[PDB]
């Protein structure tokens, strides 16, 4: 039926176009700075365009560029693509959109610019929706209480920090401690749990970015994940426009949702790889906009810019669709300045915090959670109640000993009590170490922590805990497959340790601790 | 006499923990005083 | 009016008017957005020949410079009356709740209001009683006064918000103003709108007591610093009538970064540590209208969350200057099932003095920190020796300061459906006369159990007894 | 494309261009002195009508406002290609050393490119081979990837660099680049130049394989700004023939401060302790060409000078952003006769997890470094307790720490002709094999100072054989 073309066409052609000649508008390059152009006389340009600079002699493409500074007689634009080719006399028309982004189930396990544009060098996004960078956040009867849980895979996150569908919580450290290591295990945790992981990369070299990438294909985590990136190299303004496009992809999720596994998935899990890359990206662009600066010669809407960004991320009701949007922001201090000003906006944004700590992370607990000072506001509504049930007396155990702290290499020389608390904490703190790119699912974290509240790790040695662990829930994978699928089934009852599951799990513990030798 | 040499000695290192800790702050503020008004002056 | 937009800078923008009809300061200016919406921005300087600089209030990212202004005339017009009440608004008025728009016919007042004046205050203070017995005893509340909670908000502070609410209700005029600035969306506004319509009081919710502003994390700048002074314009509606109010302020500290990011947006040379110049007079205008006059009184609990843990910061001293008491909600009272878990050493109160609440409410309350503080020194001895070394009359400061400590629970009406327990108004002198016979050795052979979640002394003995 | 020079402001020259002949951002301006040479600066800024703002690269003690200037249209163009090979260079690349200049035939190419896209960078970080046992397996580098030493003069550092760069010519193609950024010309130059010339590997000098450009202190702040692009450039035209390229930027902190200069000169409102404002992208525009792509890698081994002892500084902050690993020379292992004076600690590197190096080189790498992990704590105890006479086992401990830690000592192929002992090159499989069986125990038969100076395990069992 080539003459449904042919009548589509042909119709179009000679009443679908006006071809009137008209006076349209455009503006002259007055100065290129560092990254940033005046476009002089440019009217009708609306607050933050994405003005076009046309392709002229020597250059072939178009670099885009963002009119951030509306100014009387002058638009200071910043330049998306490389400034090295614009030059003083270039014209610029203005593009009448505000940056928008593809979105829907096309930008599946594809790598892409924060224009949308794709680097992994795949093949063109498909599509058929844009939706809009910087929209407004979803309101506040939009949402609902928190109460579907994240299952990180780490059982200190998920079991002290729980992190809930909505909930923003922040991962803060210093420098080289994990918090990479945190989101990538908390991605690819997701397999099977109806998730669709946002990763944004912002400011990270692109080596890193790549070697991410790899990991996430590696696993099979490239089926659900959407990777923005804009990295160090490029211009300042794609670094500050990255998480906004990763959150908009994110908010095309969370509202109308894609089809994962043959599902209606309508969560999304963001992770914006460096806020405190992102504000010094946004302070380069104000301070080379001449915009009054602030503390730490930040600009005065800094704390707006994450709050923008991080109040999209949303639980929203069972009227507006039932969709989330959870956000990990990640953070890297120096030497620990909690107090300083980026660190101290995002955590005054945020839910929850998990501080992770460059002395744990040398001392040898490789996931650095300082559990003292982390916190979840949302706590127990963010966990299933299986792990509530269990994990307080984790939780209490692990803070008698931090109380204790001080005291553990006097161990011998105290109080029988005393000892036998310093002891339960070694050992509840060398269960929480965890290798890399091994997430425990709930049903595995719940039978190891019911395991260990109850007096049945105290006769093996503390270095040899982890060891049990790797051990314990591989006999539970192979020996008894049908106690893991009867802690999973019934996860969810208000009283958890019902008889049935009490029996089996005691069971199981019993059986592998007589079999092996520790 | 050793445990209460140790509890006077802990008390002074509080009572000197708090007094560095005064004094940190104060030497936070005047820092970012001076950072914001050279940068004010740079920017000026 | 109707001039057109010069200049757009992020949030601050400029407009350029006639050379007559230019806005005043703080004049709230308009512009329409293509729609019924618009974007209400406020001026804030005027410069040079009709161009008046504001700040935006909004999104001003589908702004072109050349679009249409218009000048209102006053500042931000508020509602105000009993339409606001059970309803939920921005700092521009705008109520965004499920229900729709207030009316033309409720009245509207400028959020730019000036304090009483000097003759309307009152000479004497006066104390407020709240009935929760720790809060009236360790650090009463002033009538009209400010006052202060620090916590970390996993301590109950939104139970001791609801239970301020109802015991105000119930007992007195009783209407409350929530504003939160700085709000969180999430947790701060669906959360706090669930518990507060979930808890209920002589079958009227403590939401359809309240009106709540929420200047929300993701507004500007110009929105979080005004939604304080629109709070304010709401509760002073109420004040007029005689009525007596609470305003809750949640997180002040927001309030001045709000501020210091408007004046840095501004251009306005940095003072001190990153904050505006204008920090005492911004704190002087909000602040100052939370007064006892002679029709009415506005007493404003207001928490404050502290830079790093700076005292002397500018933010938490300029805070402290119009404080009349501090209420210090702490972590380890409150993993004990002590939900009023006020820190009674650390909360104090202007006005605990002989010569306003009475000389045996001084005594008492001096006593009971005293018996406290001593307590707080042999929590390292018990811990040192055991309770044993601890000398007699020693060994019973500590077993009656256990139990005293105990006693500061008291039961909520607002949380008498989450516990089953029926909630229990403490008047200030039945608490000074219970704690004085807990003190005098009353209630000695009691154990430290039967004073737990209790009333009076009554109470105490009553369920010995039974 | 000749303008004239308007304003003259130390390093900071403004010229005026015809209308239509304006240079691009980061052209040569190439001012003609009258004495022969030309002094050549770098567009910093188009402005105004025609007006460009650049840097001197030069003194600019002898130009006046209308010399005139020619545009070279390019950005600042290096000599590229074999010939410039075993010379050096200053930032604009004209040799500075006694031959002569470079013929017109050798490629020149802009001294600014476009790091590699993403889809050329490698899927899977992979370990980059230099044959010393410490760094090997300690604090392995990446292929195309960043190390930094923290260490001062007299560690050895010079003598690790001529080492790195004799395995990299010897076990692969393996040319070398030597960037000298704001180094003191004593140490950087004829300290550098003599020793890597007396060097000598296979009959030849290390010099003969290592590029080098000098930006030193006493050049101007453009000059040190971009002399780490020129080595950049000059070792990617290396890379782009596919052979692997170990490229050293010594004080890639001096970097920074250049750019900071040439930041406060230009104009630019200052970035937080006076640093520019374009910081982090400035430091990417050069870390983003180090990388492993298809073809080749340019492996970095840095140099970091952190002012006073701040790592907190935006400066060491933003080179560590991009760092893979550090290695910390000390002066105590230095100091004891112990030649690679590479820490066993306070040396990490990202690449020493299970999933890249193998769990073997992980496992073993643990267990060393974990009989350090006290740094031999014991040596506190030994001090006021003689190890109370001997320890029941930790003396055990002690005796393989120090065995281990003369054993990290390595005889150096570039020092094989000073101390008079052959260079041992070691493989990684080598490394992790003869320390896993030194850990487990076959090395409790030999004394120490058999460990002394020998490449492997079985190189030492040879000596206790013989
Ligand atoms: N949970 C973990 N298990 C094992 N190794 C880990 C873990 N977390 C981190 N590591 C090790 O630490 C290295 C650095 O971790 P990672 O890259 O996640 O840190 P980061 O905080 O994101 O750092 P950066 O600031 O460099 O981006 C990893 O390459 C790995 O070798
Ligand atoms: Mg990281």
């Amino acid at each position: 039926i080539t003459e449904e073309l042919i009548a589509r066409l042909k119709q179009g052609i000679t009443s679908g176009v006006d071809l009137q000649p008209r006076q349209v508008n455009v503006g002259t390059v007055i100065a290129v700075g560092d990254g940033v152009a005046r476009l002089s006389g440019l009217d009708q340009v609306v607050a933050s365009e994405i003005v076009e600079f046309p392709p002229k002699a020597g250059r072939n493409e178009s670099i885009y560029g963002i009119a951030l500074n509306l100014e009387q007689d002058s638009v200071a634009a910043i330049i998306l693509g490389d400034d090295e080719t614009i030059e003083e006399g270039d014209m610029v028309t203005s593009t009448g959109r505000v940056i928008s982004v593809p979105v829907g189930q096309g930008l599946l396990g594809r790598v892409v610019n924060p224009l949308g544009q794709p680097i992994d060098g795949k093949g063109p996004i498909v599509y058929e929706k844009t939706r809009p960078i910087e929209r407004i956040a979803p309101g506040v009867i939009t949402r609902k209480s928190v109460d579907t849980p994240v299952q990180t895979g780490i059982i200190a996150i998920d079991a002290l920090i729980p992190i809930g569908r909505g909930q923003r919580e922040l991962i803060i450290g210093d420098r080289q401690t994990g918090k990479t290591a945190v989101a990538i295990d908390t991605i690819l945790n997701q397999k099977g749990q109806g998730m669709v992981c946002i990763y944004v990369a912002i400011g990270q070299r692109r080596a890193q970015v790549a070697q991410v990438v790899g990991t996430l294909e590696r696993f099979g985590a490239m089926e659900y994940t959407i990777v923005v990136s804009a990295t160090a190299s490029e211009s300042a303004a794609l670094q500050y426009i990255a998480p906004y496009a990763g959150c908009a992809m994110g908010e095309e999720i969370m509202e109308n949702g894609v089809m994962l596994n043959g599902q209606l998935v309508k969560d999304a899990l963001i992770v914006y790889d460096d806020l405190s890359k992102h504000a010094v990206a946004y302070r380069q662009v104000s301070l080379l906009l001449r915009r009054p600066p602030g503390r730490e010669a930040y600009p005065g809407d800094v704390f707006y810019l994450h709050s923008r960004l991080l109040e999209r991320a949303a639980r929203l009701n069972e009227e507006y669709g039932g969709g989330s949007l959870t956000a990990l922001p990640v953070i890297e201090t120096q030497a620990n300045d909690v107090s300083a000003y980026i660190p101290t906006n995002v955590i005054s944004i945020t839910d929850g915090q998990i501080y992770l700590e460059s002395d744990l992370f040398n001392a040898g607990q490789r996931p650095a959670l300082n559990v003292g000072i982390s916190v979840s506001r949302v706590g127990g509504a963010a966990q299933t109640r299986a792990m509530r049930a269990v994990a307080g007396k984790l939780k209490g155990e692990l803070a008698q000993f931090r109380d204790l702290a001080a005291f553990a290499q006097f161990a011998s020389d105290l109080d029988a009590t005393t000892k036998a608390q310093i002891e339960r904490g070694q050992r509840l703190q060398e269960l929480l170490k965890q290798p890399q790119y091994q997430p425990l699912p709930v049903e595995d974290q719940v039978a190891v922590l019911y395991a260990a509240t109850n007096n049945y790790l105290d006769d093996v040695p503390v270095p040899l805990i982890t060891k049990w662990r790797d051990d314990f829930l591989a006999f539970l994978r192979t020996a008894h497959p049908e106690v893991r699928k009867l802690i999973y089934d019934n996860r969810l009852d208000r009283k958890f340790p019902t008889p049935e599951v009490k029996e089996a799990l005691e069971a199981a513990i019993k059986e592998f601790k007589a079999t092996s030798n520790y | 006499a050793r445990m209460v040499a140790m509890r006077n000695a802990t008390n002074n290192a509080k009572d000197l923990v708090r007094d560095l800790t005064l004094s940190f702050n104060k030497a936070r503020q005047a820092a970012i005083t001076k950072e914001v008004s050279e940068i004010a002056s740079g920017a000026a | 009016a109707k001039g057109v937009i010069q200049e757009i800078i992020g949030v601050v923008i400029r407009a350029k008017f006639p050379e007559d009809e230019v806005p005043e300061i703080y004049n709230a200016i308009e512009i329409p957005l293509g729609n019924g919406d618009r974007l209400v921005c406020e001026v804030q300087q005027q410069l040079g020949n009709g161009v008046v600089k504001a700040v935006a209030m909004g999104s001003t990212d589908g702004l072109r410079r050349g679009l249409e202004v218009i000048d209102t005339g006053r500042p931000i017009a508020v509602p105000v009356g009993p339409a606001t009440l059970g309803r939920v608004f921005n700092v521009l008025g705008d109520p965004i709740d499920g229900m729709g728009p207030i009316g033309p016919e409720v009245e509207r007042r400028p959020i730019h209001r000036d304090p009483p004046s000097f003759e309307e205050q009152n000479t004497q203070a006066q104390i407020f009683e709240t009935g929760i017995k720790v809060i009236d005893l360790i650090a009463p509340f002033t009538r009209g006064g400010k006052t202060a909670i620090f916590g970390g908000a996993g301590v109950g502070k939104t139970v001791v918000i609801q239970e301020l609410i109802a015991n105000i209700a119930k007992e007195q005029s009783g209407f409350s103003v929530f504003a939160g600035v700085g709000e969180r969306s999430r947790e701060g506004n669906d959360l706090i709108h669930e518990m507060k319509e979930a808890r209920i009081d002589e079958n009227t919710t403590v939401f359809d007591k309240t009106v709540m502003v929420f200047g929300q994390m993701n507004e500007p700048p110009g929105a979080r610093l005004r939604v304080g002074l629109t709070a304010l314009t709401m509760a002073e509606y109420f004040r007029d009538e005689g009525r007596d109010i609470l305003l809750f302020i949640d997180n002040i500290f927001r309030f001045v970064q709000a501020g210091s990011e408007v004046s840095s947006l501004l251009g306005r040379m940095p003072s001190q540590v990153g904050y505006q110049p204008t920090l005492g007079t911004e704190m002087g205008e909000l602040q100052e209208r939370i007064t006892s006059t002679k029709r009415g009184s506005i007493t404003s609990m207001q928490a404050v969350y502290v830079p790093a843990d700076d005292y002397t910061d500018p933010a938490p001293a300029t805070v402290f200057s119009h404080l009349d008491a501090t209420i210090s909600l702490e972590r380890s009272i409150a993993e004990r099932a002590i939900f009023p878990a006020v820190d009674p050493l650390a909360s104090t109160s202007r006005i605990l003095d002989p010569n306003i609440v009475g000389e045996e409410h001084y005594r008492v309350a001096q006593e009971v920190k005293r018996v406290l503080q001593r307590y707080k020194d042999l929590k390292d001895i018990i811990a040192i020796l055991g309770m044993e070394e601890l000398s007699d009359e020693d060994k019973l400061t500590v077993q009656r300061a256990r139990k005293i400590e105990l006693f500061f629970s008291q039961p909520f009406t607002v949380a008498q459906q989450f516990t089953g327990r029926p909630g229990k108004y403490v008047p200030v002198k039945k608490t000074v006369e219970s704690f004085a016979r807990l003190l005098n050795g009353e209630g000695d052979h009691i154990p430290e159990s039967f004073f737990y979640m209790q009333g009076d002394f009554d109470d105490v003995l009553a369920a010995y007894e039974a």
